[PDB]
């Protein structure tokens, strides 16, 4: 029941995801912590609720059913129930009526771990750092960067020198080889 | 109550080590020789960003306070030096009418003799701190002199703001757009400023990209 799209009594009454949920569900076998073999009624859920929930109404408000047309002032007699029961969970229980632990994860300060290569220098290589990129050679430097500065620049606004993040050490890169090929001939009328 | 600036309320702009060179950049920056209120706790505008000053004697001056309604109506910033520790959190924090100190929140932390120096602003929802401290032996004024205004803080708290207040002398400006040559000295500190604006000699500097100029 616990989905986009998906209904049941939990479904309506307990838990609703958006029907384009922006997020996963998660969920184990919990028979050996959540069970007991006196029954641990320590779970309960609403069993009834008038209309319906929508997406993450976490609805803690306990009072009195009633169905049609009765008033209802406690006593629970006949077409109004106590909203909520407990879940008989025992050790002992079949698969489908087991407890199961459910995480639901539901999605700027967050994201997944970025991960680095270790670090070559005096080769030609295709580097980034933090926010940049380039093509160079990376060597150990002599420059003195500030304690909160991450690059240095070169005159005509071309990055020059960069802090490595892990290891608080300045690189100087040095821009990678390139140069024209000239052929030097004398005439095919004499030799090639 | 006001006093004049001076060439006090730079910073260094963008992460970047420059070396023995005349850097020109665009930023919001405090105009050199603009007035700033002087202050010996009223709630005040914020507009684009501020530049507070506060010179010390017995650690009088705890934090501040940011956001728009300052009430609890929506989220807001609250930064302070309890004895040992500094807190900064960003709570729909009921506010006193008079906030001071004795003798659903996204972000929370916890780790004249003096002058202290901060800018405060907040660009696509990061908030700023950048900061300077010093000695000194002024009774009257921010002293007339230069510094320049390492980062410290950078904060991805995404709110609105536009009013601001002091926890317990300060002094208070607001940053503006404006050119400035900054003096990148051979160890990458600045070590001077022009602000081209200011007159037609400072126009002249930038104009040229020096901060001297022959005949
Ligand atoms: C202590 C506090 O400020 N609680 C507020 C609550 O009153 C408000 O209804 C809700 C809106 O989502 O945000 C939270
Ligand atoms: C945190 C917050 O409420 N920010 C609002 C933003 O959502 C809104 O679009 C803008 C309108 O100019 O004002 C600000
Ligand atoms: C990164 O981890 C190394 C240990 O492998 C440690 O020596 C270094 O100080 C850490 N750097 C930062 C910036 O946390
Ligand atoms: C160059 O080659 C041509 C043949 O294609 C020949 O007639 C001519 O004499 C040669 N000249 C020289 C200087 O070698
Ligand atoms: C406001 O600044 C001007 C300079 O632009 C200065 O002449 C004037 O005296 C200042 N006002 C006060 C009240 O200090
Ligand atoms: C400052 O206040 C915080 C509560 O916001 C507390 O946890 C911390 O221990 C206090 N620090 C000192 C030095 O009193
Ligand atoms: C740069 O910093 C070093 C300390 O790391 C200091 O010895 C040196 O004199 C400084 N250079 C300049 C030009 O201030």
């Amino acid at each position: 029941q616990i989905a986009p799209g998906q209904t049941g009594k939990i479904a309506d009454y307990n838990y609703k995801l958006p029907d384009d949920f922006t997020g996963c569900v998660i969920a184990w076998n919990s028979n050996n912590l959540d069970s007991k073999v006196g029954g641990n009624y320590n779970y309960l859920y609403r069993l009834f609720r008038k209309s319906n929930l929508k997406p993450f109404e976490r609805d803690i408000s306990t009072e009195i059913y009633q169905a049609g047309s009765t008033p209802c002032n406690g006593v629970e007699g006949f077409n109004c129930y106590f909203p909520l029961q407990s879940y008989g969970f025992q050790p002992t229980n079949g698969v489908g009526y087991q407890p199961y632990r459910v995480v639901v994860l539901s999605f700027a300060t967050v994201c997944g771990p970025k991960k680095s290569t270790n670090l070559v220098k005096n080769k030609c290589v295709n580097f980034n750092f933090n926010g940049l990129t380039g093509t160079g050679v990376l060597t150990e430097s002599n420059k003195k960067f500030l304690p909160f500065q991450q690059f240095g620049r070169d005159i005509a606004d071309t990055t020059d020198a960069v802090r490595d993040p892990q290891t608080l050490e300045i690189l100087d890169i040095t821009p990678c080889s390139f140069g024209g090929v000239s052929v030097i001939t004398p005439g095919t009328n004499t030799s090639n | 109550a006001y006093t004049n600036s001076f060439t006090r309320g730079v910073y260094y702009p963008d992460k970047v080590f420059r070396s023995s060179v005349l850097h020109s950049t665009q930023d919001l920056f405090l105009p050199f020789f603009s007035n700033v209120t002087w202050f010996h706790n009223p709630v005040l505008p914020f507009n684009d960003g501020v530049y507070f000053a506060s010179t010390e004697k017995s650690n009088i001056i705890r934090g501040w306070i940011f956001g728009t309604t300052l009430d609890s109506k929506t989220q807001s910033l609250l930064i302070v030096n309890n004895a040992t520790n500094v807190v900064i959190k960003v709570c729909e924090f009921q506010f006193c009418n008079d906030p001071f100190l004795g003798v659903n929140c996204t972000f929370e932390y916890v780790s004249f003799k003096n002058l202290r120096e901060f800018v405060f602003k907040n660009i696509d929802g990061y908030f700023k701190i950048y900061s300077k401290h010093t000695p000194i032996n002024l009774v009257r004024d921010l002293p007339q002199g230069f510094s320049a205004l390492e980062p410290l803080v950078d904060l991805p708290i995404g709110i609105n703001i536009t009013r601001f207040q002091t926890l317990l002398a300060y002094y208070v400006g607001y940053l503006q757009p404006r050119t400035f040559l900054l003096k990148y000295n051979e160890n990458g500190t600045i070590t001077d400023a022009v602000d081209c604006a200011l007159d037609p000699l400072s126009e002249t500097k930038c104009t040229l990209k020096s901060f001297t100029v022959e005949k």
